[PDB]
């Protein structure tokens, strides 16, 4: 759906080391099947690709899309212009995160998946006007303002209540039971359940290896002042998504999964090299410890480590490492839903990793 | 009814290509170079050695001297006579071979736009033709200047074909390989001439084999026949098919043109299969089609070639080179040479079949495979 960056984005990937999947600028939706339109296109792609086929971070060619564009104008300019690098032909109920729809999903490479949360209180003062910084429609919660619901996002003027503004709403109910009217609560309780629903996804992924090849999570930064499912925003607002997933991308990671009767302490290594460590597993609430003993990652593959036993009631468990003398810092929220907005806050505050 | 030669002396003017290419006749004539007699059929480096200006290229170092003139245009130009032509015919202007990218221009008047070198070129010069000298001008750019006209691609760079054969349509070897040397050269390679056509006219005679039984002396023959026929001659002309061999006729069959498209099949009995060399014999039998008015018996057209009765299918197994020729329901051993250039000089090349042909004959090849 973006346009196509210029040079500097594929040189500061190729600095930083950051491989590139391009897909092509089409959207959701079918095209033309004749040929002024595949002229146009083809055009277009033998202009883009012999201008971005020099970069080392760009891996993959992508159309979006019997479609001649996706299976054949753009097949055939890889196939004259880049034959080094492949070509592709190539959400849901937005509900739970630890719903079987993403808990049970077969895909090994995850491309879109993402989870709402409120901006911060000064992105959504610079953004509304001072009469719809609150998000409440006359005082009730649920019923979004007409500010909000433009900034949601929608095209047209065609005011109504509901649609995309409710998953917020309705994945706050989900996690924590009920809706906060308080504002500076709200933007708590929804970058709250972005954070650790983002963050379990990633977990997932990490670790079920070697099965799970990857994961493209959406989306970290916004193109306009709006109310996303990105983890930060225009203006440099860093939603709480943005330091739970630091924290579950490290190039070693320790980190807990959901099992049946129990959890697994696990380990993930996206190196090519060895580390060892120790890894200490307590509960914030009570204080007990739960697990303690050295851990071997082996190179590029998730190490099981131990069987956490399972725990009573809802609550946090922190996971703390150790790898060169340095501490990273990780947790595993154990329990079902509903939780309380509270209870929840007192548990970060107490971890310490995270600040509020 | 009527072909004359404009084969034998013109007037071939050289000069350096510039920056734009020369495209019109004033270009051509107001630039300075070198004016030398050619022949034609012929390529242009056997007009200037002709002129003593360049030297033998098959002698030591010097086709390395042949390499400035890869970059220069070639001006040929000389003064025909026009035949007469009655109300419906049409005179054409046969380009045998041009060798490559050229501008043809008759009495002044651009004719056509030539771009390929392996295939023939006509251009209806009908009405443009005046009475006196028409002149005749064929303007050739450089065919290596030609190649930076495209952006090619990844695939088609490094290879053991030249990069600049790939945007053209020309020999490849003409631009070095292993057993042929770089000799691009240019010019008319192959017969000009000027042919009359009535309005009824044959376009194409395609003879097509369906079935052969080579024991019973028996085959049945196709013809796809396709000619240009005015409406007032409809119902009017008549197709005559006669199929001889030795001066004895076989078959004589006459059908009246209801449309321009036919197709006459014909169920020939008493004649002989054309098997490869050591299978059996080369049996070829002289076809002929030729349109006659029904009324007055004049002939307006007539195609002769000989054809032969065979059949060819390739049994291939691919996994399961995996296959195998079948000539007339028989598995036949293929054995034989690999045909290459007869001359990087490819106007000498009809000289050289004479000769060349016998090797094969010599060498009892039954297959040879024109290489690309």
């Amino acid at each position: 759906g973006n346009v196509y960056e210029d040079t500097h984005f594929f040189e500061l990937c190729d600095k930083y080391g950051i491989m590139v999947w391009q897909d092509f600028a089409m959207g959701c939706g079918n095209y033309s099947q004749r040929d002024n339109f595949a002229a146009a296109l083809e055009k277009e792609a033998i202009s883009v690709v012999v201008k971005l086929r020099n970069h080392p971070s760009l891996i993959l060619w992508s159309g979006n899309n019997n479609d001649r564009v996706s299976r054949q104008v753009l097949s055939r300019v890889i196939y004259e212009f880049d034959p080094t690098r492949p070509y592709l032909p190539s959400w849901g109920p937005r509900g739970y995160y630890k719903d079987p729809f993403y808990t049970e999903n077969p895909s090994q490479f995850v491309s879109e998946i993402g989870y709402h949360g409120c901006p911060n209180r000064e992105t959504l003062e610079r953004m509304f006007s001072p009469d719809s910084v609150n998000p409440w429609q006359n005082g009730v919660v649920g019923m979004w303002n007409d500010e909000w619901q433009t900034k949601a996002n929608r095209i047209y003027d065609d005011k109504f209540q509901g649609g995309r503004n409710d998953l917020m709403t309705n994945q706050v109910r989900i996690i924590f039971g009920e809706v906060p009217a308080d504002l500076d609560d709200f933007i708590f309780a929804s970058q709250s359940v972005q954070a650790e629903a983002m963050k379990f996804f990633v977990e997932l992924w990490r670790g079920r290896r070697p099965y799970r090849t990857g994961i493209i999570w959406w989306n970290i930064r916004d193109g306009w002042p709006l109310l996303s499912d990105a983890i930060s925003d225009y203006w440099g607002g860093k939603k709480q998504a943005f330091y739970y997933m630091q924290n579950v991308h490290h190039d070693v990671c320790c980190l807990i999964n959901p099992a049946a009767n129990g959890y697994m302490l696990k380990v993930d290594n996206n190196t090519l090299k060895d580390f060892e460590g120790v890894v200490e597993v307590k509960d914030v609430a009570s204080g007990k410890q739960v697990f303690k003993g050295k851990f071997v990652s082996k190179a590029n593959q998730m190490s099981e480590i131990a069987t956490l036993p399972m725990q009573k009631g809802q609550g946090m468990l922190v996971i703390s490492y150790r790898i060169e003398g340095n501490e990273y810092f990780n947790h595993y929220l154990y329990g079902e839903p509903p939780y309380k907005l509270d209870q929840y806050r007192k548990w970060v505050k107490k971890c310490g990793i995270y600040e509020l | 009814v009527s072909e004359q030669s404009l084969n034998g002396r013109w007037t071939l003017k050289f000069f350096p290509q510039p920056a734009v290419p020369v495209m019109t006749i004033e270009g051509a004539e107001a630039a300075n170079g070198i004016v030398v007699d050619a022949v034609v059929p012929g390529n242009v480096e056997i007009d200037m050695e002709a002129a003593g200006l360049v030297e033998d290229p098959m002698v030591g170092n010097n086709i390395y001297k042949l390499r400035p003139y890869e970059g220069y245009q070639w001006y040929y130009s000389r003064t025909f006579a026009a035949p007469v032509v009655t109300e419906g015919q049409r005179l054409v202007l046969h380009f045998g071979g041009i060798d490559t990218f050229a501008e043809v221009y008759v009495n002044g008047i651009k004719v056509g736009s030539a771009d390929n070198m392996l295939i023939e070129h006509d251009y209806d010069i009908t009405s443009v033709v005046k009475e006196g000298e028409n002149r005749l001008d064929v303007i050739i750019r450089s065919s290596v200047m030609e190649a930076q006209n495209h952006f090619l691609g990844t695939l088609s760079i490094g290879n053991f074909s030249n990069e600049e054969s790939a945007p053209v349509r020309r020999a490849p070897s003409t631009y070095g390989w292993d057993i042929m040397p770089r000799l691009v050269s240019a010019g008319l390679w192959r017969d000009v001439t000027l042919r009359v056509e009535n309005p009824v006219t044959i376009v194409d005679a395609n003879w097509v084999t369906l079935s052969v039984n080579p024991k019973a002396r028996e085959a049945s023959e196709s013809l796809y026949l396709q000619t240009r026929l005015p409406f007032e001659m409809h119902d009017k002309v008549k197709a005559v098919i006669t199929i001889s061999r030795d001066g004895r006729q076989i078959l004589r069959k006459e059908a009246l043109m209801r449309k321009f498209a036919n197709l006459f099949t014909l169920n020939l009995s008493g004649v002989d299969a054309w098997w490869p060399r050591g299978y059996g014999e080369p049996a070829l039998y002289t076809a002929e089609v030729s349109l006659v008015d029904v009324t007055s018996g004049k002939i307006y057209d007539t195609k002769t070639s000989k054809i032969g009765f065979r059949t060819v299918k390739l049994e291939l197994d691919e996994v399961n080179g995996q296959f195998q020729f079948i000539i007339n329901g028989e598995p036949v051993f293929a054995k034989g040479t690999n045909w290459v250039p007869l001359d990087a000089l490819h106007s000498r090349d009809a000289s050289h079949v004479e000769e060349a042909v016998q090797l094969m004959v010599e060498m009892n090849c039954n297959i040879v495979r024109c290489w690309g």
